[PDB]
RNA sequence: CGGAAGGGCACCACCAGGAGUGGAGCCUGCGGCUUAAUUUGACUCAACACGGGAAACCUCACCCGGCCCGGACACGGACAGGAUUGACAGAUUGAUAGCUCUUUCUCGAUUCCGUGGGUGGUGGUGCAUGGCCGUUCUUAGUUGGUGGAGCGAUUUGUCUGGUUAAUUCCGAUAACGAACGAGACUCUGGCAUGCUAACUAGUUACGCGACCCCGGUCGGCGUAACUUCUUAGAGGGACAAGUGGCGUUCAGCCACCCGAGAUUGAGCAAUAACAGGUCUGUGAUGCCCUUAGAUGUCCGGGGCUGCACGCGCGCUACACUGACUGGCUCAGCGUGUGCCUACCCUACGCCGGCAGGCGCGGGUAACCCGUUGAACCCCAUUCGUGAUGGGGAUCGGGGAUUGCAAUUAUUCCCCAUGAACGAGGAAUUCCCAGUAAGUGCGGGUCAUAAGCUUGCGUUGAUUAAGUCCCUGCCCUUUGUACACA
């Protein structure tokens, strides 16, 4: 068959090293904290986190969304 | 094939608990009737049991619209140490 | 105390040999039995084009399947006639037993 | 999403809903008395099921 | 094979006829044109209402777009400091396909990347095939063994004659003994007042009820006999048996008595074949093609219905032997609540002109639909030879049902529109007794569903008991320069 444009490009995973570094408070004072928001998910109580953008929060396993 | 390993060990668990496996030729029907305890479609699979066939662990026959698969002695030895079963955990094939 | 069996099959001679050797036993078990009452026989007809494709003379098979069925009544207690339900059975006949 | 869309089309009716119970074929089906097998497969299996041509 | 001869045969031949068809409108298939695609197979019998092919989607194989891997397995790679799943917004899309784009999250060895290979295909090849079907070919034909005749291919048996539906028999006989086909066979139709039996079939009695005038009607209600009607089993029955002619007095034929039947209709169907059809029935299948930007598969839309022409199968008709409107009165086959699987057949009450709808019930069925109140036919009205109240194409407006969705109108209704068509050229099809023909009802197809097909009844003939003229078939003899004939 003939075609029209070049093929629609597949979504690529942007390779980031240590993808947990956006999340926790590491300092010489003996503290630990969370940068992003914890999920209010019923099935995932306090395990994982949201996708804090500048616009809205997203958690993955529950597909949860809380905007502003 | 992509599938949870939980669905995968439920399939091999049924293949152990009765040493055969039957599936209607349907890659569209929502769920296996015997395996209604798990969220496993016939779409979610018959081709992995073909994978056991193509590795040599089951032998396949295909009547009218229904696959049938049979466990082998080559297959039981692999599957028990895939599902981390001892020699004490055996099918109806090893027991009277 | 009044039971009724329905004998249903496709082959009439092995239906009516069961339907006779049950009645012969029922008359020597000192009962009051009504004999075979014969329902009209259900012939199942399928007319089909013989050719797998659409070529040739338009020829048709007229396949048939005749199903025969009897009623036998027993004015008898149950275990007095529960032998003949599970004895004198041949692999062709289905039995449908009712009481009420 | 493909997983919630691959089997959302309603084939609850039509001849796409049905197939031969020997062939998985969609034409020549005999639904009479629930045979649900195509005309040529029924030609193959009519004596085996018990339909004798005597007329 | 013969536009050679002899003997027979067949309404896919003819005669005598019947209904037609070919003429018109429409349906539907085919060709052609057109188109993004108008998918394709089949082209004398033996393609052309065929592929069970009545396609809105699906089907679907065609076309225009967009997803998915549903690429097993092996090897090497990356890979828990993450191989990779999935995604709400907002763009984008046709779309609530995270299909992609920007943003980040989630998921956790199930994967992915390559390399070999595999899988799938309504892709091709029926001129590679199997199976099935059709056809030669509905006629009577075909073949061994042993023996005989020929160098042989071959021939005889398998035939001069009579006879038969028949290579069916008698008979003849270098053949004898056989095998298939034919016949026999199974189903079906017709017949039993004798058998078996019947609260899921009834009949007759008797009791009661209702209406009329002791009786009559009642599919109104109920129980003592019986199986005539019904059901379906066992048997019986019919054999050219009996009589009279014809006949080698054989094989057999004609007519008649007695009787239900003195020829019911099918099914199965030999050897050899055919480049017949089917790869689009198949997880029957060789080879080839293709395999992630797919000829896999899915979704959305469209096409298969497209329209200067030609053809085939059909339906409606061209009217008074009819139409319309009332009344009356009779069937036989069936099918029916589904492994997936949603979709059954309907009694009856009420609302609605109508299609329909809203409620309770029965039936997995000789139980309910149902006593299947079918049509044609029959009796009574109105018409009046007028393209008329024949005919109902085309087209307009509205109303219901099925469906996720009906527009290129799914189907059904209502009103209105009221075309050709005045019995069809050359030509040509099917058929002889419950036959043709008319007439409706089932089944299949079916969510909605018959102008088709397969069955069933109902009403029911004209003509024929023959021939080889036409078209073909069989046998023998004969001729041949034919032998893919
Ligand atoms: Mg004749
Ligand atoms: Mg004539
Ligand atoms: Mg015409
Ligand atoms: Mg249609
Ligand atoms: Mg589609
Ligand atoms: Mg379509
Ligand atoms: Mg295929
Ligand atoms: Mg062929
Ligand atoms: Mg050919
Ligand atoms: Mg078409
Ligand atoms: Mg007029
Ligand atoms: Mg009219
Ligand atoms: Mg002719
Ligand atoms: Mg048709
Ligand atoms: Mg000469
Ligand atoms: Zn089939």
């Amino acid at each position: 068959k003939s075609y029209t444009t070049p093929k629609k490009n597949k979504h690529k995973r942007k390779k980031v090293k240590l993808a947990v570094l956006k999340y926790y408070k590491v300092d010489e004072n003996g503290k630990i904290s969370r940068l992003r928001r914890e999920c209010p998910s019923d099935e995932c109580g306090a395990g994982v986190f949201m996708a804090s953008h500048f616009d809205r929060h997203y958690c993955g396993k529950c597909c949860l969304t809380y905007c502003f | 094939m992509l599938m949870p390993k939980k669905n995968r060990i439920a399939i091999y668990e049924l293949l152990f608990k009765e040493g055969v496996m039957v599936a209607k030729k349907d890659v569209h029907m929502p769920k296996h009737p015997e395996l209604a305890d798990k969220n496993v479609p016939n779409l979610h699979v018959m081709k992995a049991m073909q994978s056991l066939k193509s590795r040599g662990y089951v032998k396949e026959q295909f009547a009218w619209r229904h696959f049938y698969w049979y466990l082998t002695n080559e297959g039981i030895q692999y599957l028990r140490d895939y599902l981390h079963l001892p020699p004490e955990i055996v099918p109806a094939t090893l027991r009277r | 105390h009044r039971i009724r069996i329905t004998l249903t099959s496709r082959n009439v001679k092995s239906l009516e040999k069961v339907c006779a050797d049950l009645i012969r036993g029922a008359k020597e078990k000192n009962l009051k039995v009504k004999g075979p009452v014969r329902m009209p026989t259900k012939t199942l007809r399928i007319t089909t084009r013989k050719t797998p494709c659409g070529e040739g003379s338009k020829t048709w098979d007229r396949f048939q399947m005749r199903i025969h069925k009897r009623l036998i009544d027993l004015h008898s207690p149950s275990e007095i006639v529960k032998q003949i339900t599970s004895i004198s059975i041949e692999p062709g006949v289905e039995v449908e037993v009712t009481i009420a | 999403g493909h997983q919630q869309l691959y089997w959302s089309h309603p084939r609850k009716f039509g001849q796409g809903s049905r197939s031969c119970r020997v062939c998985s074929n969609r034409h020549g089906l005999i639904r009479k008395y629930g045979l649900n097998m195509c005309r040529q497969c029924f030609r193959q299996y009519a004596k085996d099921i018990g339909f004798i041509k005597l007329d």
